[PDB]
C-alpha cells in the first residue's frame, strides 16, 4: 500500500478518477435546489436521481458518526453541516472512524 | 516529440480488406502512392478495350501517341505475399470504353 | 485556418465548435457538458496480440 | 509460406510419397494422390501439408516396449516421416502450391 | 384517480427512405422514458432476421480466387452478398437461393431465381460485373438468427468443396431514437426507427415490447418458471 | 451502449481527453473538428440525392 | 432464431430490517442494464402513497432555521424528525394533518402523541423531541397523496416550511451488474437489486408492484395474460 522509499501511498487515484471526484465536489453559488435540508445519504441520492437538484448545490446535511483521533479515543460527530450535493454523495463510502 | 512518433507509426500500419481514403489529408497521399510502383499507370493515350481482374488491354490512339504497339497490355498482381506476410493486390478502376491519358491511374 | 473550419461547420449545420449533445446509451438521458465529436482517421499497427 | 524439402540423405533417399507409416487414415483425406494438400482446403493447426519420408533403421526399443509389444505384433519401419505439418495456433486456406522436382532426373 | 392511461401504438409520419415514426399516445406521466429506453435497447440488440450465411460459386475453389471476364475477385463478391436484404416467411428457417445468368452486364440482386417465400428487398444491389458474355452461377444459403455477439457464434459448417462462409448481419434495424412530449396528466412517446426493409415499424416495435414484457414477467412472482 | 447523437447515430470510438493537453498535440483536435465539418457537408449531399436526383 | 434467455436462479437476502438484496443471474447480454434502469426508475418515482409536505411550528412565528425553541433539538432536527414519519392515508381522503401541541413538564415525545385527522395511520413510533417544559411548543404538519417527486420551489414561503414530496414509499434502489455463464457463453449478466422501503410495504411487494405497473402499460399492444403463463 505504501512506498518502501518513503511512507507515501502508491494506490492513490491518478488521472480520471481524480477528475470525477474533483468535479462533483466543487460548488456553484446560485444553483438549483440550494439550501435544502437532507437527513441521510439515501435522501440526497433519491433527490439527485430525479433530475430536480444540481450536483454543485449547497445543502445542509445531518451526520451522526464516530471519529477516532490521534490518541486513539473515539468521540462522536453530530449536527447539521453545510455541504454540497456532490460531497454528500461520497459519504456512503467513508468507513466508520 | 509527438510528430516524430506520428510519422514513425504510419509505417507500421497493416493495410485493410477494403481501402478507404482519409477525409482530412494533406494532398500527398497521391504522390506517395504514385511515386511507388503499386498503382498501374497508363503509358499512352488510348481507350480501354478489355478489363477483368487479371489484366487490362488499352487500344493506343496512335495519332497522338508514338508509334506504339497499337495495343498496351497491363497485367495485375493478385494476392501476393509481402515481406511482412501481408497481402499485395491490384484492382482495376477503369471501365470498358473509357478514354484514358498518359499517366492516368 | 479556424475561421474556415467554423464556416464549414456552419454550412454543415453544426455549432462553431466540435461540440454537441450526446446521450447515455444505457439510460438515454444526456450528459451535461457538450462533448467534442468528429471524424478522426485511425490506423491499425502491426502489433497484434495474436502473435504475442 | 511453408516449405518442405526432399533431401538425399546418406542412409536412404528422402521421398515425398504419401505412404506415411502408421498415420491415421482420417488425416489421409485432405491430401491428393501424391501427398500434398489440395489448393483450397481449410487446414487447421497440426495437419499434414506435405508428406515426405526418409529411412530409419535400428530401433532397439527398451524392455518396456518388449513386454507390451507382443500383444499387437508391431511392424518394422524401414522409413521415417519428415512430413511437413502446420504450426500451432494457426489456420487458414491453401491458396497456392509450388513444386520443384529433382534436377536432371 | 380513474386516470389510468394505457397507450396505443400508431404509425404517424412514414417518411424518408426506410425511416418512420411510431407513436404511443397516452402514456402515464413518468413511464414514458422507461419505455423509450427499453424499446431502443431491445430493437438494436434482440431482433431476428435473415441473411446469406454461405455461398458456392461454380468455377471457384476459395475466396482469394479470380474468375475470367469478371471485373471483381471472390473476396469482393462475397462482400456484396452481405448487403443483400432478404425477407423470409413464417416457417422456412433455412433455404438455398440460386443465381444463374448468361448475360454480359452488371449482375444484380434481382437476378436470383424466384423462390416462393423469399423476397429480395434491394434489387439493384450490384453483385458482380461481367465485362464479356459468359455463364455465371452461384448458390447462396439463407438462414435466420440474431447477432449473438462476437465470441459466441455459428461456425457455418461447409459441405461441398467450393463453399465459402459469409458472416451475416441478421438485425434489420439500423438506427433508433425517441422523444417524450407533455400533454398534461399524460405524455407522448415518439420512436424513430430506420430499418433495412425486411420488417415494418409497427410489427418491429410490438416484437420489441413482447421481448421486454417476457423479460419483466419474472419479477411478478420471484419464481423460476 | 455507446453514446449517441440526438438523431440516433451511435459513436465509433471514445478517447480520453486528458492525454491531449499534457502532450501538446492539438492537431488531433482540429482534425476532429474538420472531420465533423466534412461529415456534415457530405450528408448535405445525401439529403439531396434521395429527393429529385 | 434461438429462444431468448431467462434467469432461472433467484437469490433473496434481507440484510437490514426494511432492506433486502435480490440477485437474478443468467440474463442475456446487456439486458440487466435495461431491466435495472426500468425497475429502479419506476419504483423510486411512480408508486403512490402519502408523505408529509409542509411544517409550520409556532403558528408561523418560527421563520429561520436558527430560531430557539424550548427543547434540546434545533428547528432543523425537528423538521428532519417529523419529515421521516411513514404516515398512510385512508382509501378516500385527500389530505391529513398531524398536530403536536405540547406543554407541561419535561417529557420525551414520540408519535404516540399527535392527535391525527380522520384517516391518518402514522404506523410507527419514532422519536420526535425532548421537551424542556418551558414555554409552549406548537407543531403541525400537512400530509398529502400523489405520485412522483414534486420538488419544492421555495424553502419557506410565508408561514410554513415547504418540503419535497416523495409519495413513493421506497427510499433507495441501486441496481448493479455482474458476470455469468451458462456453459460456453460467458458474456451474460447478473443483476443485483438493493431495495429499502419505509415499512408501509415490504421489498418483495414493491418489486411485484413496479413490475405489474410496467406490464399494465402494455395491454393494448401486447397480450400479457398468456405471456405470463409458464
Amino acid at each position: 500500500i505504501l512506498s518502501p522509499a518513503s511512507g507515501q501511498p502508491i494506490i492513490t487515484p491518478t488521472q480520471d478518477i481524480v477528475l470525477g471526484l474533483y468535479y462533483i465536489t466543487r460548488e456553484k453559488e446560485g444553483a438549483r435546489g440550494e439550501g435544502k435540508l437532507f437527513s441521510s445519504y439515501e435522501d440526497v441520492s433519491r433527490a439527485y436521481n430525479s433530475g430536480t437538484i444540481d450536483i454543485h448545490a449547497k445543502i445542509k446535511l445531518r451526520i451522526d458518526r464516530q471519529v477516532f483521533d490521534t490518541k486513539g479515543n473515539t468521540y462522536n460527530e453530530k449536527g447539521v453541516v453545510n455541504t454540497t450535493v456532490g460531497r454528500a454523495l461520497l459519504l456512503n463510502i467513508l468507513p466508520e472512524g | 516529440n509527438r510528430v516524430l512518433m506520428g510519422a514513425n507509426m504510419q509505417r507500421q500500419a497493416v493495410p485493410t480488406l477494403k481501402s478507404e481514403k482519409p477525409l482530412v489529408g494533406t494532398g500527398m497521399e497521391k504522390i506517395v502512392a504514385r511515386d511507388s510502383g503499386n498503382c498501374i499507370i497508363a503509358r499512352n493515350v488510348g481507350e480501354v478495350a478489355e478489363v477483368d481482374s487479371n489484366r487490362i488491354v488499352i487500344k493506343v490512339d496512335t495519332e497522338k501517341s508514338q508509334t506504339s504497339n497499337l495495343v498496351d497490355i497491363y497485367s495485375l498482381t493478385k494476392f501476393k505475399r509481402s515481406n511482412k506476410n501481408t497481402c499485395i493486390n491490384q484492382r482495376p478502376i477503369v471501365n470498358v470504353g473509357d478514354k484514358v491519358e498518359a499517366g492516368d491511374i | 485556418k479556424e475561421e474556415d473550419i467554423k464556416s464549414l461547420l456552419k454550412i454543415g449545420g453544426f455549432a462553431t465548435n466540435g461540440q454537441m449533445k450526446l446521450f447515455d446509451g444505457r439510460t438515454g438521458k444526456p450528459f451535461d457538458r457538450h462533448v467534442t465529436v468528429g471524424y478522426m482517421y485511425m490506423l491499425k499497427l502491426d502489433h497484434l496480440v495474436d502473435d504475442k | 509460406e511453408f516449405t518442405c524439402v526432399a533431401r538425399d540423405t546418406k542412409l536412404g533417399p528422402e521421398e515425398i510419397t504419401a505412404d506415411i507409416p502408421n498415420v491415421s487414415e482420417s488425416s489421409l483425406a485432405k491430401l491428393d494422390e501424391s501427398g500434398i494438400v489440395h489448393i483450397g482446403a481449410n487446414v487447421e493447426a497440426g495437419d499434414i501439408l506435405v508428406a515426405k519420408i526418409t529411412p530409419k533403421a535400428e530401433q532397439q526399443l527398451t524392455p518396456e516396449e518388449r513386454l507390451l509389444r507382443a500383444i499387437f505384433n508391431e511392424k518394422a519401419s524401414n522409413v521415417v516421416d519428415s512430413s511437413l505439418r502446420m504450426p500451432s495456433g494457426t489456420s487458414g486456406t491453401v491458396i497456392n502450391v509450388q513444386v520443384f522436382e529433382n534436377d536432371k532426373g | 384517480s380513474k386516470l389510468e392511461f394505457v397507450p396505443n401504438i400508431q404509425l404517424k409520419e412514414d417518411l424518408g427512405a426506410f425511416s418512420y415514426k411510431v407513436q404511443l399516445s397516452p402514456v402515464e406521466k413518468g413511464m414514458a422514458h422507461i419505455l423509450g429506453n427499453s424499446i431502443r435497447r431491445v430493437l438494436l440488440s434482440s431482433l431476428s432476421g435473415a441473411s446469406i450465411i454461405k455461398v458456392n460459386i461454380a468455377n471457384v475453389l476459395h475466396e482469394y480466387s479470380t474468375l475470367e471476364d469478371v471485373k471483381e475477385d471472390v473476396v469482393e463478391i462475397v462482400s456484396n452478398l452481405k448487403k443483400v436484404a432478404i425477407k423470409l416467411d413464417t416457417g422456412i428457417d433455412r433455404l438455398d437461393l440460386e443465381l444463374s445468368v448468361n448475360k454480359s452486364g452488371v449482375v444484380s440482386a434481382g437476378d436470383f431465381k424466384t423462390t416462393q417465400g423469399v423476397e429480395i428487398i434491394n434489387k439493384d444491389q450490384p453483385i458482380a460485373t461481367l465485362t464479356n458474355q459468359r455463364a455465371f452461377s452461384l448458390t447462396a444459403t439463407v438462414s435466420v438468427g440474431r447477432n449473438v455477439g462476437i465470441l459466441s457464434a455459428i461456425p457455418t459448417e461447409l459441405e461441398r468443396v467450393g463453399d465459402i462462409a459469409v458472416d451475416a448481419d441478421f438485425n434489420p434495424i439500423k438506427r433508433v431514437a425517441f422523444e417524450v412530449f407533455d400533454n398534461g396528466d399524460s405524455e407522448t412517446l415518439e420512436v424513430f426507427v430506420k430499418t433495412n426493409g425486411t420488417i415494418e415499424p409497427l410489427a418491429a416495435v410490438t416484437k420489441a415490447l413482447e421481448y421486454f414484457c417476457e423479460q419483466i414477467s419474472v419479477f411478478v412472482s420471484l419464481r423460476v418458471p | 451502449d455507446m453514446p449517441y447523437m440526438e438523431d440516433g447515430t451511435p459513436v465509433d470510438v471514445c478517447l480520453n481527453p486528458l492525454g491531449i493537453p499534457s502532450r501538446m498535440n492539438i492537431g488531433q483536435i482540429l482534425e476532429a473538428h474538420l472531420g465533423l465539418a466534412s461529415y456534415g457537408l457530405g450528408k448535405k449531399i445525401e439529403k439531396t440525392l434521395e429527393k429529385t436526383r | 432464431l434461438e429462444n431468448l434467455l431467462h434467469p432461472t436462479n433467484i437469490k433473496i437476502d434481507e440484510y437490514a430490517k426494511n432492506a433486502t438484496k435480490f440477485s437474478f443471474e443468467a440474463l442475456e447480454r446487456g439486458v440487466g442494464y435495461t431491466l435495472g434502469f426500468a425497475l429502479k426508475q419506476t419504483m423510486l418515482y411512480s408508486i403512490a402513497g402519502a408523505c408529509v409536505t409542509s411544517i409550520k411550528i409556532n403558528d408561523g412565528k418560527v421563520t429561520s432555521l436558527e430560531d430557539v425553541i424550548p427543547c434540546d433539538e434545533t428547528v432543523a432536527d425537528i423538521i428532519l424528525n417529523v419529515k421521516s414519519l411513514s404516515v398512510t392515508l385512508a382509501e378516500d381522503v385527500e389530505t391529513g394533518t398531524i398536530t403536536f401541541e405540547l406543554s407541561g413538564s419535561e417529557e420525551e415525545i414520540f408519535s404516540e402523541e399527535a392527535k391525527l385527522s380522520e384517516g391518518l395511520a402514522i404506523t410507527e413510533e419514532v422519536f420526535i423531541c425532548s421537551y424542556n417544559g418551558g414555554k409552549k411548543l406548537k407543531i403541525e404538519a400537512k400530509v398529502e397523496k400523489g405520485v412522483g417527486f414534486r420538488p419544492a420551489q421555495d424553502n419557506f414561503k410565508d408561514g410554513e416550511f415547504l418540503l419535497d414530496a416523495t409519495f413513493s414509499p421506497v427510499v433507495f434502489c441501486d441496481f448493479e451488474i455482474k458476470d455469468a455463464r451458462v456453459g460456453r457463453r460467458t458474456d451474460l449478466d447478473k443483476l443485483e437489486l438493493n431495495i429499502k422501503t419505509n415499512g408501509n410495504v415490504n421489498c418483495e411487494e414493491a418489486l411485484r408492484l413496479a413490475a405489474t405497473k410496467i406490464q399494465n402499460q402494455l395491454r393494448n399492444i401486447v397480450d400479457i395474460e398468456e405471456i405470463n403463463k409458464g
